[PDB]
């Protein structure tokens, strides 16, 4: 359906390196759970959807934003959507209308928390 | 799988040498010489959730692989098979590729015991 | 009762003669320590135990020794206690302990991980939980007064000698972040520079060749970048090569840990170099020591490296100390070409940092 | 996620193959430890950290490892904590800590300083404040239940294999003090033997050549004394010389720390010896290992000592292990003349005690 | 008329820092004279032990025997310099104060052993 | 006069290796001070007067007596006198009539506390 629950552990990993969104889906909700137990201040995670080769740039700019801005430059136009930053035991969710993903282009989801995007990076695609 | 991708299959003089292909970014003591193995903590030592990452070249299949260097913690220095290899190692501003910091830092107990060489997968 | 054992004595040698060798004793990291030597005669003067992977530095006023280490109620189990301890420099006795959040950096002894502001008012240290941040300690108040989380994704502290309480740090974007503290130790303002170097294509060693108003850095491939902070904002420039075509052919590159140094009065920069460089040799022992004139950007001298890995300069006496892990080499750098004065053997088991006592 | 690091594993080798090397690491005594090896292939199996000058032994049932050590809130300062810790033998994990009065013996690892009663019910340890006394710990209750101050002026514990909870100790009067505990660990009765040896003219090494109902001792000058405890009171006798006129000429004498051993099934006693003995060589490395038949009082064999300083015997498998401080030698002593099976190099940095896991 | 040999500070460093120095005949540890202290003074920051083990050493320079009190300096980790292990006249634990296989820092506020000193008590008689 | 105050420290030493008793003295009082600070259980001291080559024997027999008997065999006939065992900060005194010291023979004072007599030994003599 229009649901997805992605996990994040103290080992800096996502329990999914690819999420598919059905074309039937109007808007899409993506829930994030931090299964680890380290405080957000040390191993917090978030999910940021953006153009695949426009990811590096957002994480770098997000790093400068600070934890107060969930490590995402306020109003960055390159972000399709992004959850808040959660810590161990916490959970969050983001809902974005699928009508945003462009044709032909590739989209990857990742964590912008300083240094995590290198491994906590995945690819989110549409229908088929 | 490929016979080179699994330590349990190679002679130990092979895996206990700092020259073993997957130990290319190790800065510590090989756990396979401390009562553990390349992927298992010696008895009584605790695996670290974090680690530093290395990109190593497998000379047996000519491919490059990602190696996760997790530490075993909770016990004093093993002191056996000290290795200091820096292939693709980078400074602190690229923290998770840096091996000059104790990766046991977030554990219940941070004293460093030995280093492991976990195979993540192909580098792409 | 002919003779009697006495204690409470002070270091025999005068401060101007003392150097500090941080022996990590990596084989038994739980018993690292600081060996105090007299650089004029290589005599052992004393020591300060620093438990598990301790870090050290001498107060700018030269009257106190600052250490940073980690304790556990039972060493390998029990409650963790990260701290900064204040030791009297002449009596080498413990004086004060300052509680630190359980995330002080645990790793090799790069100078940049345990420094202090120019005014000697605050101790600036590096944290890693592994999320990175820079902590501030008010020496006088004996407290941890600020947690600079804005430094996340950045690494090491580089004090600004031209300001009372400002410092910079290298960040993952290839730029420098400047932090200016207020009189209470809390961040007053901050500013980021433009990208100084390419992280992926030309990474610099974190060790800085510090001057009064600027800092130089060397890369894995022999390039030199600089960050001028004489103005309000930091002006970054670079790179320029330490290599001539002949050098490039031999594949010479810098190598080591605390591998660079700057003699401010002359503008001469010292660098540990080695031939046949390639991926994975950025920490190799020095085959030679290159002396560059930062003004004209030319090599003025080259000498044996004696396998050194770390060094340190003393501006006042024009001296240079190199350390290969266990031995210290004393050099006179008053002239373009260094001059080996003496070698102190067995100064340590596993040390990558040596420091002169301030004068 | 091809592979994953796992923990919680048990010692790979079976108990019947394990030996324990107490590495004091005297150069960094604050990080002493116990190295666990497989005596059949010399493979390293694991270890137990034991802080400052720790002592160790395996429970008679072979299911637990007992350690004794000292901690300080800050290692070199702060509150002192003397303790006995119980470690699981197969998982090599910490299980329990037992508070001890701050006076447990701090010194080299002679077996006699950290033993247990034959019934494995109590841990018997040596204290020095420096006034000496023997402390009792009830393993089950996990408590320090008795302070045998009657042992003042005496040293080391020598369990009586023919009794559930009785032991002896060598005293400064040249005699032996026997302590019999009650079911609760508290002294039930005691008795002193007649003078067994002359303290000033013929001091014995404290290491005993223990049998089921008697113990033998060797002196600085090659004499052999015995204490029979098969009866109500201890019957002391001696001495007889390990030397023949030829030996006396070369000046052969015993030398080492845990230098003697007894193969009960045969009555054969093993002793570390060296030629040209004289004042100050009672701890010299072994030039040879002499095998004496305690029954007939004659030397049945002599072999290279390989510079050993300590040894230990395993009655069940008829094995002998010698230790020269850093290497372990495995011997087969089923026959009169020992047979060197293998040598384990680098078992430790500074160890003077090795012990087989009980079977 | 004492005798030059009865004072270390006047003896060449190479001599007093050697395990062969006459008054170090029963030392089992590290010579404090190589750790920032001297034969009779604790290095800076280390604490003298009130107790010690006793040795009877022969002074080859005057042919007389002297009593040496081996006090330890405590409160700091192993000095690791000038390790000596001499046993002249050393005896087992049943003669406790002549025994050097036990840490003489045992009764100190902090018992971790730093280095060993060689204090001259007087003539042996 | 007929007075003497002898000290004992945590370093196992007496501040006197010889005490003289005037012939004019009828009975003699010898006071002991423990200047150290270690408990008697660890470094207690006492003074025992006895024949010089009959000292070793008394200390050995005293060791077997126990702290309850101030490390002196109860009623040992070889002891001219002996103080109690004191700890750091404590003090004690013993009074014995000098009419006991025999002619020509040598007398030494010492501590019988386990192991101390080797160093804490002195010689007590009469007049001159
Ligand atoms: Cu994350
Ligand atoms: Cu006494």
């Amino acid at each position: 359906a229009c649901d997805v629950s992605i996990e994040g552990n103290d080992s800096m990993q996502f329990n999914t390196k690819s999420i598919v969104v059905d074309k039937t889906c109007k808007e899409f909700t993506i829930n994030l759970k931090h299964t680890g137990k380290l405080p957000k201040a040390a191993m917090g995670h978030n999910v940021v959807v953006s153009k695949k080769s426009d990811e590096s740039a957002v994480a770098t700019d997000g790093m400068k934003a600070g934890l107060n801005n969930d490590y995402v430059k306020a109003g960055d136009e390159r972000v399709i959507a992004h959850t808040s930053v959660i810590g161990g035991g916490e959970t969050d969710s983001v809902t974005f209308d699928v009508s945003k993903l462009k044709e032909g282009e590739d989209y990857a989801f990742f964590c912008s928390f300083p240094g995590h995007w290198s491994i906590m990076k995945g690819t989110i695609e549409l229908g088929s | 799988d490929h016979i080179s991708l699994n330590p349990d299959l190679a002679n130990e003089d092979e895996v206990n040498s700092c020259d073993y292909w997957r130990h290319c970014a190790v800065d510590g003591f090989l756990c396979s010489c401390c009562g553990g193995t390349t992927t298992t903590c010696p008895p009584g030592s605790t695996p670290s959730p974090i680690s530093w990452i290395g990109t190593c070249h497998n000379p047996h299949d000519g491919k490059d692989y990602l190696i996760s260097y997790h530490d075993c913690c909770g016990k004093t220095a093993c002191g056996r098979c000290q290795c200091n290899t820096q292939t693709r190692e980078r400074p602190g501003y690229e923290f998770f590729l840096h091996n000059d910091v104790n990766w046991c830092m977030a554990n219940e107990n941070s004293t460093f015991h030995c280093t492991t060489s976990v195979l993540v997968g192909l580098a792409k | 009762p002919r003779e009697v054992l006495t204690g409470g004595h002070s270091v025999s040698a005068p401060q101007e003669n003392r150097i500090y060798v941080m022996d990590s004793v990596f084989m038994h990291l739980t018993e690292s320590r600081v060996h105090v030597y007299d650089y004029t005669n290589g005599k052992f003067l004393g020591m300060v135990p620093t438990a598990f992977n301790g870090h050290v530095q001498v107060s700018n006023d030269g009257k106190k020794i600052y250490t940073m280490t980690t304790y556990h109620e039972r060493i390998t189990r029990g409650k963790r206690s990260d701290v900064v301890e204040v030791w009297d420099a002449d009596k080498l006795t413990f004086e004060k302990e300052i509680s630190l959040p359980p995330k002080r950096v645990q790793g090799l002894n790069y100078d940049g991980l345990f420094r202090q502001t120019t005014d000697g008012k605050f101790i600036v240290l590096q944290n890693a939980s592994p999320a990175t941040s820079i902590g501030i300690v008010d020496v006088a108040k004996g407290d941890y007064v600020e947690d600079v989380t804005a430094a996340a994704g950045c690494w090491s502290v580089i004090p600004q000698p031209n300001r009372p309480r400002s410092f910079m740090t290298i960040c993952g974007d290839g730029g420098l972040l400047t932090i200016n503290l207020g009189e209470d130790g809390k961040v007053a303002s901050q500013s980021r520079s433009k990208q100084m170097f390419s992280v992926k294509d030309d990474p610099i060693f974190i060790a800085p060749a510090l001057d009064k108003d600027k800092a130089h850095f060397v890369s894995y491939y022999g390039n030199v970048y600089s960050a001028d902070f004489s103005g309000d904002e930091v002006k970054v420039d670079g790179p320029w090569s330490l290599l001539n075509d002949e050098d490039k052919a031999k594949n010479w590159v810098p190598g080591g840990y605390n591998l660079v140094g700057l003699h401010r009065a002359s503008g001469r920069m010292y660098v540990f170099m080695h031939p046949d460089g390639k991926e994975g040799t950025h920490k190799f022992p020095a085959a030679e020591i290159w002396v560059m004139d930062t003004k004209t950007k030319q090599r003025v001298a080259r000498i044996p490296g004696r396998d050194a890995l770390s060094m340190t300069i003393d501006q006042q006496r024009n001296l240079m100390l190199t350390l290969d892990g266990g031995n210290v080499n004393v050099y006179d750098i008053s002239q373009p070409e260094p001059k080996l004065l003496r070698t102190i053997e067995g100064a340590a088991e596993a040390s990558l940092q040596v420091q002169f006592h301030p004068v």
